[PDB]
């Protein structure tokens, strides 16, 4: 099932990402960034906030979280 | 091959299976590596073989001598000299609380340089050292396995977590090219788990390894690593972290130590130390 990295942290931001198993990322048809009900479809649960940031290309079943700290 | 017995299963590496065999003429016991060749286009060889005839050749101490190719059709055993252990296994070995002596460290990393530099200056490239890769024997030597094979076989395009470790910015960021500075790196990161026993960069996939990369040495851009803001997969989205922090990564390490290693972690591959450069420095001016 799904993996939740541990999250990291800028001076501006704190991040973490999320990997999506290979027949659940197979079947996304967004080629792009997503909003927060598009990621909540999928069945990724995390607080209110994070926003999907960032698509490496190589990796595109890894979706890239960020969050602004206080 | 008739001339050899295999007496055991060894393990799993990157090519697959090696068995322990043994020379039924000699009763040398050697390693024999399994290689499932494809069957291959009538009409179109690959240059597998010749390169692996080039390599054949190859003998220096530090490096794991390739002693003899089988072929079969669509098979292939590469039989090497044996050896007691794995420096992966080995590090696994060490109590908690135990590090690796820091002479043996020292030694080993000294060792490790001479067989890059050797085949570096054979244009031979290794491009996926990691301790599963290094193979010790009881006295104190150590040796490189697998170099020049990712040539030999490997084409233009799992469950390998482990092999990311050890893997170069100038390949997770997509740019066209590499050449010997990705076998720098390696041992970069190779010292530092020497002294401390674990992976300085701990990768759950390619991103997250080159997040902890940046982490460590800062994220980089166009005026530490010129043209970086050009290559295909850099975003400048990245977190921004400023340069490191990587003294605090590594322990058992002092003053000389920590700058061969800063100078085998500098990102722009045409500026990182060469390894006939490493076993100049005098990290190892105490070592013999
Ligand atoms: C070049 C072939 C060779 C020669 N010795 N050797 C060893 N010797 C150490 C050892 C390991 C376990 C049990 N015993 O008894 C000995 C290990 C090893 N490998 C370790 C991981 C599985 C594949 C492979 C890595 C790529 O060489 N490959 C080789």
């Amino acid at each position: 099932q799904i993996y939740y990295s541990d999250k990291y942290f800028d001076e501006h931001y704190e991040y973490r990402h999320v990997m999506l198993p290979r027949e659940l990322s197979k079947q996304v048809p967004k080629t792009h960034l997503m909003s927060e009900e598009e990621w909540r479809r999928l069945g990724v649960q995390q607080s209110l906030g994070w926003v999907h940031y960032m698509i490496h290309e190589p990796e595109p079943h890894i979706l890239l979280f960020r969050r602004p700290l206080p | 091959m008739e001339d050899y017995t295999k007496i055991e299963k060894i393990g799993e590496g990157t090519y697959g299976v090696v068995y322990k065999g043994r020379h039924k003429t000699t009763g040398q016991v050697v390693a024999m590596k399994k290689i499932r060749l494809e069957s291959e286009e009538e009409g179109v060889p690959s240059t597998a073989i010749r390169e692996i005839s080039l390599l054949k050749e190859l003998r220096h101490p530090n490096i794991v001598s390739l002693q003899d190719v089988l072929m079969q059709d669509s098979r292939l055993y590469l039989i090497f000299e044996f050896l007691s252990m794995d420096l992966k296994k080995y590090l696994d070995s060490i109590p908690p609380g135990q590090y690796m002596d820091s002479s043996l460290v020292k030694s080993y990393l000294y060792q490790i340089l001479q067989g890059i530099v050797f085949c570096h200056s054979r244009r031979v490239l290794h491009r996926d050292l990691k301790p599963q890769n290094l193979l010790i024997d009881d006295k104190g030597t150590i040796k490189l396995a697998d170099f020049g094979l990712a040539r030999a076989f490997g084409i233009p395009i799992t469950h390998e977590v482990v092999t990311l470790w050890y893997r170069s910015p100038e390949v997770l960021l997509g740019s066209a090219r590499y050449s010997t500075p990705v076998d720098i790196w390696s041992i970069g990161t190779i010292f530092a788990e020497l002294a401390t026993k674990k992976p300085l960069f701990h990768g759950d996939s390619e991103i997250d390894q080159l997040f902890r990369i940046f982490r460590a040495l800062g994220t980089p851009n166009n005026e530490v690593w010129p043209e970086v803001e050009s290559l295909q997969d850099y975003k400048n989205t990245f977190p921004k972290w400023k340069p490191g922090s990587l003294a605090s990564h590594v322990k058992n390490l002092d003053e000389n130590g920590l700058d061969l290693l800063s100078k085998m972690l500098i990102y722009d591959p045409a500026k990182r130390i060469s390894g006939k450069m490493a076993l100049n420095h005098p990290y190892f001016n105490d070592l013999d």
